[PDB]
């Protein structure tokens, strides 16, 4: 029952502290490359 | 350099404080295995340096 | 029990959108609830997808921490400001910073757009305003008079155009033609951080960290005084259906009546996991255009979205 | 001394486009060349104030919400050797799914850690 220092759970986890309710969405990098736009011209 | 010792004062500060990883049974089992493979090669254990010695 | 309130439902979290890596000091919805928008202490504005709340795009080009954001909803703009001293406009049409508006001394606050005329108004931390013409990125007039930094600016068409709190304690209503003040309101005892105006009633109402107070626009006449609420408050929204919304630096957040100022709900929200207890904090918050959604964004480099319980009266006082 | 801290800032009020445009000077910069002279407007398919006024949000909203949920929903012979199996339930840990609010302690940070130090 030896925790390694490379997984040594800090900090608990994100559905524990809001609820079950609540959904948590972890949003890092992103769909619609940067030339693909916001409002579409009018072609 | 310094984010690095940070992490570092972290690990073994970590080590200190969660006992050693090694489980004691494993240590063993890694002790006796390499006894067995000293005694299996005739190995002569490394002296001291000697008072006399020629090299 | 001199008035009876009108009785407004609960709000309740039900989403927390994670992924910037600084403060989340801005937010604003698009007119048309497809996504909002988001700035940030690491100097991206991200643009979220406001129904599944899912990044759809991470602008960069500040140099510094991006303190508001605001859309136009008469031309097809993004318009910023930072940290930077820059006030830029990114053209949605190409995803890509077409003007800067240069001219500020020191951090930018605030901006407001002009609701009819093409005009942006912008506060900083050099005791001004500025009045900038969009099309020409020239200082129409320089609002000037305040003697500690300005935290916010609101506009109207209506009288008094331009509005103002700062961190001099004092509010300045002012003459958008002229460039010049119209009325100082010195009532509050400590930093006015957050104008708001009321899309009906011809009211406004502002906050500090001893109470928050409500004004008729003319000549800003007393009306009322909302108490309760005592910290360090950033941002002030209001709901069409009299919700006002009060978040301050604490991470708390009281929700409030309008009309009689009847304190109905307290929202201590918790933190992200990472996260610090001494790091709750809003920056800003935000009514979508169906005023059923409640964007905020947190000191624990979160977006928070509520909404309206729908298990009805628990309630009444 | 030399070394030293603001406490005051410098106010905006009194320099080029600040009371008379510094009293008209003839100098300008290669920034303040005309530029983007004409503004653009939402058109009929982009955002129109019209389009955007006679509007119900809450349903399309809904609508948008109730969508997004349900494609949420619908995505989801050497045996004498002295150590056995010892990663047997071990399936992979989701540490990759964590976001954590600190810097030195964020899977990204541990990842540049092991990364970039030999």
């Amino acid at each position: 029952e030896v925790v390694l220092h490379e997984d040594k759970k800090y900090y608990p986890t994100a559905e524990e502290v809001y609820g079950p309710e609540v959904e948590t969405i972890v949003q890092e990098e992103d769909t619609q490359p940067l030339t693909e736009p916001i409002i579409k011209p009018v072609k | 350099t310094r984010l690095y010792l940070k992490a570092e004062q972290e690990r073994q500060h970590n080590y200190l404080k969660d006992g050693p990883y090694i489980t004691a049974e494993e240590a063993v089992a890694v002790y006796t295995t390499t006894v067995h493979w000293l005694e299996s090669r005739r190995f002569s254990p490394i002296p001291f340096p000697p008072l006399s010695y020629k090299h | 029990t001199m008035p009876k309130p009108q009785w407004h439902p609960p709000w309740k979290l039900y989403r927390v959108i994670s992924g910037h890596l600084g403060w989340v000091r801005c937010i604003a919805v698009e007119p048309g609830n497809q996504w909002f928008v988001t700035g940030s202490a690491d100097r991206t504005i991200k643009i979220w997808d406001l129904a599944s709340g899912k990044l759809k795009l991470s602008l960069t080009g500040h140099i510094s921490t991006v303190r508001g954001v605001i859309v136009s909803t008469r031309s097809p703009y993004l318009f910023s400001c930072g940290e930077d001293k820059q006030v830029k406009c990114w053209d949605l049409e190409y995803n890509k910073v077409i003007r800067h508006y240069h001219g500020h001394l020191s951090a930018v606050y605030g901006l407001d757009l002009h609701p009819t005329i093409d005009v942006l108004v912008t506060c900083s931390r050099d005791s001004t305003a500025r009045i900038w013409d969009v099309r020409t990125k020239a200082s129409v007039h320089t609002l000037s008079g305040h003697t500690n930094a300005v935290a916010t600016v609101r506009c109207q068409a209506a009288e008094p155009q331009i509005i103002t709190g700062s961190h001099d304690t004092t509010i300045r209503l002012w003459d958008l033609v002229a460039g010049k003040t119209r009325v100082t309101l010195t009532n509050h005892k400590k930093s006015v951080r957050a104008v708001v105006l009321h899309p009906r009633h011809y009211t406004f109402a502002s906050g500090s960290p001893d109470n928050i107070k409500q004004w008729k626009f003319p000549d800003g006449s007393f009306i009322q005084n909302l108490s309760g609420h005592n910290a360090i408050i950033n941002t002030l929204t209001v709901n069409s259906d009299g919700v006002l919304v009060s978040g301050a630096d604490n991470g708390t957040m009281h929700l409030w009546d309008w009309r009689t100022g009847y304190n109905f709900q307290r929202v201590h929200a918790a933190v992200q996991p990472g996260s610090l207890d001494s790091e709750s904090g809003i920056f800003a918050c935000a009514f979508d255009q169906s005023e059923s959604r409640l964007l905020t964004a947190e000191a624990d480099k979160t977006i928070k979205v509520y909404r309206e319980d729908d298990t009805a009266t628990e309630e009444t006082h | 001394t030399a070394a030293r801290p603001t406490f005051e800032p410098a106010r905006g009020g009194r320099g080029k486009g600040e009371g008379d445009l510094s009293q008209l000077s003839k100098q300008y910069s290669s920034r303040d060349l005309p530029s983007h002279t004409k503004i653009k407007y939402r058109q009929t398919t982009q955002d129109a104030p019209e389009e955007v006024r006679n509007r119900d949000f809450r349903r399309e909203l809904e609508e948008r919400e109730r969508a997004a949920a349900r494609e949420k929903n619908r995505d989801r012979w050497d045996d004498d050797v002295v150590f056995k199996n010892c990663a047997k339930g071990v399936d992979d840990q989701k540490k990759d799914k964590r976001f954590v609010n600190d810097t030195l302690r964020s899977e990204f940070h541990k990842k540049f850690m092991e990364k970039y130090i030999k």
